[PDB]
RNA sequence: AGACAACACUGACUAGGAUAGCUGGUUUUCUGCGAAACCUAUAAUAGUAGGCAAUUUAAGUAACAUCUUAGUAGGUACAGAACUUAAUCUCAGACAAGAUGUAGAUUUUCAUACCUAGGUAUGAAAUGCAUUUUUUUUUGUAUACAUCGGGGGAUCGUGAAGAUUUUAUCGGUGAGUAUGUAGACUCGGAAUGACAAAGAUGAAUCUUGAAUAAUCAGACAUAGAAUGAUAAGGUUGUAUGUCAAAAGGGAAACAGCCCAGAACAAGAGUUAAGGUUCCAAAAUUAUUAUUAAGUGAAAUAAAGAAAGUUUUUAUAUAAGUCGACAAGAAGAUGGGCUUGGAAGCAGCCAUAAUUUAAAGAUCUCGUAACAGAGCACUUGUUAAAUCUUAAAAGCAU
RNA sequence: AACAAAGCACUUUGCAAAAAGACGAUAAGUCUAAGUAUUGAGUGUGAUUUCUGCCCGAUGCCGGCUGGUUAACGAAUUUUCUAAAUUGAAAAAAAAUUUGGUUUCAGAGGAACCCCCGGUUAAUGGCGGCCUUAGCGUGAGGGUCCUAAGGUAGCGAAAUGCCUUGGCCGUUAAAUGCGGUCUUGCAUGAAUGAUGUAACGAUACAACAGCUGUCUCUAUGAUUGACUCAGUGAAAUUGGAAUAACUGUGCAGAUACAGUUUACCUCUAGUUAGACGAGAAGACCCUAUGCAGCUUUACUGUUACUAAUUAUUGAAUACGAUU
RNA sequence: AAAUUAGAUGUAAAAAAAAAAUCUUAUGAGGGCGGAUCCGCUUCUAAUAUUUUUUUGUAGUUAUUAUUAUAAUAAUAAUCAUGUUUAUUACUUAAAAAGCUUAAUGGCUUAAUCUUGCCUUACUGUUUGAUUAACAACAAAUCUUACAGUCGCGUAAGCGGGGCAUAGGAUCACAAGAUACAAAAAGGAAAGAUCUUGGAUUUUUGGAAAAGCUACGCUAGGGAUAACAGGCUAAUUUGCGCAAGAGUGUACAAAAUGAGUGCGCGGUUUGGCACCUCGGCUUGACUAAUCCUCAUGGAUGCAGAAACUAUGUAGGGUACGACUGUUCGUCGAUUAAAAAGUUACAUGAGCUGGGUUAAAUACGUCGUGAGACAGUAUGGUU
RNA sequence: GGCUGAGUAGCUCAAUGGUAGAGCAUACCGUUCAUAACGGUAUUGUCUGUGUUCGAUCCACAGCUCAGCCACCA
C-alpha cells in the first residue's frame, strides 16, 4: 500500500503500486543515493552476480530477447475468381 | 491531569498487559534521582491501584504532619483496569471501567522524600506505607548502586559481569 | 372433563402403501503402509462437498529433508525516550568591555588655570574591593533575544488615576544528551523462523499419471498472550510435543509429564530416565558443611516475629570490653508565656551560655501544683588474655 | 369455586310452496313441525332484594347515493408472421398499401366487497393528564392540554395486593392466620355482570365447647401373617466374580487400582447405609431444515356466502343519467 | 479568546592543475593464460567514489595602505552579474500537518497535489506471466505483458485499456442491440444459440415468496448444552485468623476498642466454569472457629459478686410452646445454657408430602388470539 | 416509471380570478362609585420558484413536504 519500495532496474509498477519484473533475471533489493537519497528500489539483473545500483557511467546491460527466423517472401498472389467460378469481388463506380 | 487521575478517556478499554520484566540488563527506576531516600519494591512486579497509592501517601503525610519535607512520586496511574461483573457469565465483550492503576517492575522506586527530617522518622513513614501497599518494600538511600533484575551492583560489580557466561 | 366412541382417542381399530443428515449392530486369520479433528462453502454448526491429504504402483527427479557458505525479505524479545502517549523534576540565565560610585596612597602620566622650558596648584586617570548588565538611561560576544499574564505585598503618587517594584505564589511559553511510562511509540536491534542458489550427506521421505479414502466438538503439557478476577481440570489464538492411534521403564496409583517406539526367545549382557537400609533389582559407597525441628525424606502454604544455631563481614577489650553494684547526676532557674495552678516533664516560643569528674531549659514514671524515684551522662569497685556489640546470609522454631 | 340450572337479556325467523337453523361426495329430502313472533333457533348472563353508569372513535354487523372504484362485457385502438395482388423498386434488394389466414396490443362506459355517510354496547371492546387553591397540609373552586369517552354507583390488602407479615381494632400467654374497619386499587368495577341477606354444601378457611393414645409416653392383651416341621411350588433380576475398612488416586463419589490396616470356614432371623440398587426411555433441558393438535391482521389455497353476466329467454311503456 | 494582510533556513556562482594509493565498475585495449564476444583467475588504461590525503596555484578587476621611480611590487578588504533588483540560477530548509471522491493505515512533494492548454485510451478483439498456484478448495475476483485495429496529448522520448492505493453479488427469467449458426416435409417464421448491455437491503448478501401456542402433547437422539448433587475455582459471603496502628478510652496505643488497608487460612452463603446430567420425623457419626458446666492469664478501666476479653478443653447437655409449608425468622414463658457446622445443603428400595408440584378451575396482569407469568387460589395414585 | 390530493398570522380555521379575513393567547385603553364580566385596537401573512392574464391564495408547469393508490419487486 503505497511505494515502500520503488521500481528500479528492469521493473514496472502496477496501478496498486505492485512491482513486477519486466525481464527474465534475478530480484535485487538496493538503495540508489544518486537517484534519490531517501528511496529503496527493487530491480532485476540478468546475471546473478551483478550488483545494483549500476554505476551511472557504465553502458546499459540489456538482452536482445529475439529469435531469428526466415522471413516471409510471400508475393502478390491474390486471385480474382473463387473455386465456384465466382468473382472474389465486384467493383462498382458511381458517375454523375 | 494528576498521577492518580490521568488525562485519558475511560471509554477506550485497555488490555490487561504485563509489567516490564527487564531481561537485558536494564536499571530504569532502580535509583533515587530526586530525593535523599526512597521506597523500593524488592519482591516482585505487580500492578498497583490508584487507591493503594493514595493511601500510602496519606500514611506518609499522617506520620510526617507538622514537619518540612518534599515528597516525589515516581509512578503514574495510566493503566485503566476494566472489571467485568463478577456475577456475569464469561463472554459478552469486555467489562466496564473500575479504577486506574500503574505497572511497576521489580526493585523500582515508588516514592522519594527530601527534607531536614531524621533518618529514623522517614524510615517509620515509609515502613507504615509499605505495610499498606501490595508487596514487600525496602528503604533506599541516594547514592547506592542500581539494581539489575534482583541483583544489586555492589562491590564494583558491573552489568557486563552479569552478562558474561563465565561467573564461577 | 380435550369426556367417551369394546388394550388405544388433541381423533379408535384393522389391511395396504413410507422415510429417518438420528441411535445401535455389521461375523475368519496373516502381511504391508498409515491419518484427522484444520481451511473454504453450505437453510450450515450432530450433516455434506471441494482442498490439505492416508493408500495402491507406474513414470520421473536439477525430487524432498538437513547442514555448510554467501545473499535477501521483515522490526518481535530486548533496549531506549528520538517522534507520539501519561505523569513528574530542574532551569529560564553566563562571560568580556563600558559606566556608576566609595574610602584611600599623594607616586607616575595627562588636561587646564598660571607663573616663570621647570616647578607651582587644580582636577582626571592608572589601583584594590564593591557596583550596574540580555532588552534597561548598556552595548558586544556566545546562545532558545533565555519567558508572559493573573493574584498577594512594599514604594512613588494624582482632582479618582496605577507608572515603578517584590515573591523560594498560580497558569502559560522556552530549554534539558532530565526521570519514568507503552497492543495501535520504535531512532537502535537479536536469536528463532521464512524464501531462494550452489555443494555435500541421507532411511525415497518428493512431484506427476492412473485408481481412490477417512476426517471437519479434539485433550493435556511447556513457553508467551487475549479474556476472566494476574481464579478455574475455564474459554480462545500462536510455537513445540505427546495422547488420540503407543505397549514398555520412571512419577506410590496415573490417556497427555521424564525416558524410550513392543516381530519371538535366551543373557548375573550394554544403557536411558530414574534409583541403590528393608518392603524392592542395586552403596547402609567416599569428601566437606549445615539442621535437632522427624524440619525433612517425590505435590515448598504467606507477610511477620524472636538472646534457636552456624558462617561471613565490621567493631569493643587489662588505656578493664560486657553485666551488676555504690555514689553522683549541680548552678543562674519555679526559663518566658499560658493557666485556677504549669516549678525539666498539658500546651506555645526560645533552647548562642555557664561551671564541672560529668549534668537535655529535659527521655520515662510521679504531684492539684511542689516534692520524690529513674534516664542520658560521670567516677569508682568487682572482673574476661580467642569469651564485646551490631548487620547480612544459610538451615530451623 | 368448574358445567348445567330456573330467571334475565340481546340477535334472528311472515311460513306463497325452503320460516330460520341443522344435516345431505349433493341434491331430492328430513328434523324443526302436523309448530307460526306469547313459535323455533342462536349468543351471553346465571333465582330473588337493591342496581346495571360513560363512550359508536377502532373492530364487527345493519341501512343508505341513478356517487367513487369497478372483473366480466365493451365504444374507440393496435401488432407479429405468412400467401396472393398492386404500387414501388426495376442494381446484388427490399420496403409500403389492400385482402385471406394467423397472432398481439388495447379500454370511454360498466357490479358487489371496498372508499364515503348514518345507526347499534346485556355487540367484540374502551372507560387519561398536568397546573393552581382559604397560610403549612387538604381542594368545595378555577385554568389548561388531550381523547370516541375518560372508571359512575358500589365494593375494596379481596381466590385480585409485587412492595407487604399495609395501618388500626378484636381473637392467642405468644397471630405471616381469621374476622371488622380505613385507604394510594403495582394490576376492583357493573349481564367475561356489580352488590347485600335467608336457605343450601362429603366445597375452602378460622374460632369455641366437648371428646378422646393425636400427643407428653407408651404399655398390656387378641387374631392373621412373620418363625419351625410336612406337602406343593413362582417372579422381577443376573457380563463374569475368590464381592472387607480407611486415606489417596482416577471420565473428577472405588469390594476390584496404590499404600497400610483388619478378618478362621459356612449358614439362620432381623435391618436397609452402599452397590451412583431394580423397574419405568418415568421426569427436566437441548437438538432434528422429525411430527401432531390448536390459534391468527403468518404464507399459499379450497368452500359456505355475496355480486355481475352468456345460455335456458320473448316483449311493452315510463323515468333518470351521461351529454 | 476568536475576522484580514505581510513575514518567518543557509550556502554558492573567474579558474583550477598535478602525484600516489584503497576498493568498485568498463559492450576499454575485441589484452594475456586456462579452459573477440561463454567462464574463474588476471596485468595496463580510463571513469565514479572515498583520504584530513603529498601538495602546487587561489589570479584578474575596483579600492585602501606601505615601499619604490603615473607606474611597478607586496599585503588587506570587496567581487555570481553587459543584466528591467521585485534580479536570476543551483543546492539546502527536522517532524507533524494541509491536499490527493469518501473512515483508517501506508504512500506521494524529484509527483500520485495545485494551476493552465488541448482532449474523452472511462477505447474494440485476442492474449502473456503472476498473486511463492488470490481467498489454506472451486467460482465471481486483483495486478500485469504482447499483437492487431485507430484516436488523443507532446519538440521529443514516449504516455493513455478511468480515479494515490485498500470498502457495489451470479444463474435463470425479462428488456434493448448486434452476429448469420441451426430452422422438426420444403420455402419463411416462431421459439432457441453466440457476443455486448441494463434493472437486485436476490442484505440469512455462493443467492427459499414463510407467524405463533402446547402445562393434552408424540417419536428419534444428546447428555456434544441446562436445573439437583459431586468435581475444579474462591470474586463474594450472614466463615475466620495474623500483621501494622489513624483513632476512642477524662490521663494512657495495644483493659476494652481498631478507620481505610496489607499477608493468609477455610470451603459454610450468593456466584463462575461445564468433567459429569425443601422442611419435618426416625436414627446416627464426626468437626471444634465454645451457648452452659470444669481449670486459668490480663483487666488507671480485676474491692466483692456478676459480667468483659483471652488461653486450655468437645465428657455431657443445648428444652417447651405460639405464628409461618418453611430451614431461616418473629414472639411468649422457663432454664446452668436454651451455640454452630459437615456428612449427596447425612438419612424418601426408613416414614411424612405441607412447600415446590402435569392434567381441572377461577382471579389479576400480558397477548389480536390460541395461551402465558420468578403471579395468587382450591384440588391433585409416593 | 404512471396518476391524484394537499399547506393561508404564535395557535386553531375561513376565504375561487378581483379587500387577503375570523376566533383564540398576551398587552394597552374604554365602560363601572369600584371589581369581575363586556367593548375597541395592535400586530405575526397565502409551502418555494417560474409562467399565462389588465389583473393569480385562486389558473398552468417544476420542486419541497404530506397523502392516495400504482410500476418494478430477475
Ligand atoms: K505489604
Ligand atoms: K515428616
Ligand atoms: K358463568
Ligand atoms: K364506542
Ligand atoms: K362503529
Ligand atoms: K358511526
Ligand atoms: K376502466
Ligand atoms: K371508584
Ligand atoms: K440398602
Ligand atoms: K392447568
Ligand atoms: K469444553
Ligand atoms: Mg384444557
Ligand atoms: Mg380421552
Ligand atoms: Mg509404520
Ligand atoms: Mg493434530
Ligand atoms: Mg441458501
Ligand atoms: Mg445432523
Ligand atoms: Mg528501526
Ligand atoms: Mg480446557
Ligand atoms: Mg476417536
Ligand atoms: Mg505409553
Ligand atoms: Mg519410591
Ligand atoms: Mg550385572
Ligand atoms: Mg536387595
Ligand atoms: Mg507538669
Ligand atoms: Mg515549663
Ligand atoms: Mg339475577
Ligand atoms: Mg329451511
Ligand atoms: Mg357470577
Ligand atoms: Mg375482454
Ligand atoms: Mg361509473
Ligand atoms: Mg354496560
Ligand atoms: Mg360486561
Ligand atoms: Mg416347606
Ligand atoms: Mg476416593
Ligand atoms: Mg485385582
Ligand atoms: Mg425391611
Ligand atoms: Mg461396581
Ligand atoms: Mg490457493
Ligand atoms: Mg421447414
Ligand atoms: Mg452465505
Ligand atoms: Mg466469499
Ligand atoms: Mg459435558
Ligand atoms: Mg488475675
Ligand atoms: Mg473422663
Ligand atoms: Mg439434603
Ligand atoms: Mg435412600
Ligand atoms: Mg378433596
Amino acid at each position: 500500500r503505497g511505494t515502500l519500495w520503488h521500481p528500479g532496474e528492469n521493473t514496472i509498477m502496477g496501478r496498486d503500486h505492485t512491482i513486477h519484473a519486466a525481464v527474465a533475471g534475478y530480484v535485487k533489493y538496493y538503495r540508489d543515493p544518486q537517484l534519490h537519497p531517501d528511496r529503496q528500489y527493487i530491480g532485476v539483473v540478468f546475471n546473478r552476480n551483478d550488483k545494483l545500483p549500476y554505476p551511472k557511467d557504465a553502458p546499459r546491460k540489456r538482452k536482445l530477447g529475439l529469435v531469428a527466423v526466415p522471413r516471409k517472401v510471400e508475393e502478390v498472389e491474390k486471385p480474382t475468381m473463387s473455386a465456384s467460378g465466382l468473382p472474389l469481388f465486384v467493383t462498382r463506380h458511381e458517375t454523375i | 491531569g494528576s498521577w492518580l487521575e490521568p488525562n485519558l478517556n475511560r471509554k477506550k478499554k485497555m488490555m490487561k498487559g504485563r509489567p516490564r520484566v527487564p531481561t537485558g540488563g536494564s536499571t530504569k527506576g532502580t535509583t533515587v534521582v530526586w530525593g535523599d531516600y526512597g521506597l523500593r519494591m524488592r519482591d516482585h512486579h505487580r500492578r498497583i491501584s490508584a487507591q493503594q497509592l493514595k493511601l500510602a501517601e496519606d500514611t506518609i503525610k499522617q506520620r510526617l504532619r507538622g514537619q518540612k519535607y518534599r515528597l516525589y512520586k515516581r509512578v503514574a496511574c495510566n493503566v485503566g483496569v476494566y472489571v467485568s461483573g463478577n456475577e456475569m457469565r464469561m463472554g459478552k465483550g469486555k467489562g466496564s471501567f473500575d479504577h486506574w492503576a500503574t505497572r511497576v517492575a521489580v526493585n523500582q522506586i515508588i516514592f522519594e522524600i527530601r527534607g531536614q527530617l531524621h533518618e529514623q522518622v522517614i524510615r517509620d513513614a515509609f515502613r507504615l506505607a509499605g505495610h499498606k501497599l501490595p508487596g514487600l518494600y525496602e528503604f533506599v538511600k541516594k547514592g547506592d548502586p542500581p539494581v539489575v533484575g534482583i541483583t544489586k551492583l555492589e562491590d564494583g560489580l558491573t552489568v557486563e559481569d552479569l552478562k558474561n557466561p563465565r561467573k564461577k
